């Protein structure tokens, strides 16, 4: 980009100026919870009381009594997470420099046409 | 009078008989320890149980020493337990049911010392393969020969129980509680003589056999435990694995392929 407005947009877009928080709910409740609803979240000595989308659910079976999970804003760290954004880095590191190889050697290729003009010039010069 | 019999190192003691002073009083057996694994299934009653196994179980036999005095005491104590705490397993059986016998392992045992030459003791011995057996394998006399009760009538009279067998059609008769699996660890040898291409049928159980070479009547092919061998060698990959197993009661057998043919069984009952 050349213009100074879209860089600027580029630069608000390229840092993160609130605390990154992520929330987790054990859920035992009749009502089942879906993957588009938004909820109503109240709880006091955490003082909550706000509007909570569902971005990650982990459910049982409906005959396993157990508990359900649901977060909201993103997940927590964890560390196959850190390792798949290392992996595909490498990946993309990879195919970059796979790619800038033959780049250099079409540039060494395109060389050569070069000096065979300026040796042809040469020629018709003298 | 009751005693107990010692088979270690290929001799037999009698308990009774080595210390005099020891004097069994009674004998008795745990119950076969059936062992379950049993799997819970969320929002339907009960469990679903695995395949049955049965845990090593216990010989007991309560016994009392009568020393001449103190130092005849701790030299009879000193030599019941050299005696009885081998390092390898050793058979035993009791007068009252003198023809079957349980291979067992020695367990720790201790001497109630009542007065100064009186004292209590319980042996117990851990049968750790889970049953008990046989005198003998079926092929050995001394099996036949002493006793063996089975729903009414001892089997040591019967006539009708044969073990060798000449022609391609018979009937085997394992006297055992249950069946005999060589993939269970059981002890059971086939040996067959004759010429062709032999295969074996077990029709009760629905189990064969085949090898798929020519036999001579000279080239002897044993069967023993999970392993086929022919002159004493190893031949597992000309023939299709199988595994014959014997059920209780009467085994159909058919073989088929060969003629002149010579097959003996050598295995012992097993009682639970």
């Amino acid at each position: 980009i050349t213009n100074n407005d879209d860089l600027l947009i580029f630069a608000k877009k390229q840092i993160l100026d609130v605390p990154e928080t992520a929330l987790t709910i054990a859920y035992k409740g009749k009502e089942p919870v879906s993957e588009r609803d938004v909820w109503y979240f109240i709880h006091e000595p955490m003082g909550f009381e706000t509007e909570v989308k569902v971005t990650k659910i982990k459910s049982s079976h409906p005959w396993s009594k157990k508990f359900q999970e649901i977060g909201f804003s993103n997940s927590r760290r964890d560390m196959v997470r850190i390792q798949t954004q290392i992996a595909n880095q490498v990946k993309k590191a990879s195919v970059d420099t796979n790619k800038i190889n033959s780049f250099s050697s079409i540039a060494m290729n395109a060389y050569d046409s070069r000096i065979l003009t300026e040796v042809v010039g040469v020629v018709d010069g003298d | 009078m009751s005693d107990l019999f010692l088979e270690l190192n290929g001799k037999v003691h009698s308990l009774s008989e080595t210390f005099p002073g020891l004097s069994v009083q009674e004998v008795s057996r745990q119950s076969p320890q059936l062992s379950m694994e049993t799997a819970e299934i969320a929002g339907t009653d009960g469990v679903i149980p695995g395949m049955t196994q049965f845990k090593p179980f216990i010989f007991s036999a309560k016994c009392n020493l009568q020393a001449l005095d103190i130092p005849d005491y701790h030299l009879a104590v000193r030599e019941i337990y050299e005696f009885l705490f081998q390092r390898d397993s050793y058979y035993i059986w009791s007068d009252q049911m003198p023809g079957i016998r349980y291979e067992v392992h020695p367990k720790p045992v201790d001497f109630s010392r009542e007065s100064d030459r009186v004292g209590l003791l319980t042996i117990e011995f851990d049968v750790f393969k889970g049953y008990a057996e046989s005198r003998g394998t079926s092929l050995d006399p001394m099996t036949f020969e002493v006793d063996l009760w089975q729903m009414g009538m001892n089997l040591s009279n019967r006539d009708d129980l044969f073990y060798v067998f000449r022609e391609n059609t018979f009937r085997v008769y394992n006297a055992g509680s249950d069946r005999v699996n060589p993939l269970m660890r059981h002890e059971l040898d086939i040996a067959m003589t004759a010429n062709g291409t032999p295969t074996i049928h077990n029709l009760t159980t629905g189990e064969s056999f085949e090898y798929r070479k020519e036999l001579q009547k000279t080239d002897v092919l044993l069967l023993n435990n999970i392993y086929p061998l022919v002159n004493n060698r190893r031949v597992g990959k000309d023939t299709n694995h199988g595994i014959i197993t014997l059920e209780k009661g009467w085994n159909d057998f058919e073989i088929k392929g060969v003629t002149d043919v010579t097959i003996a069984f050598n295995f012992p009952f097993i009682y639970r």
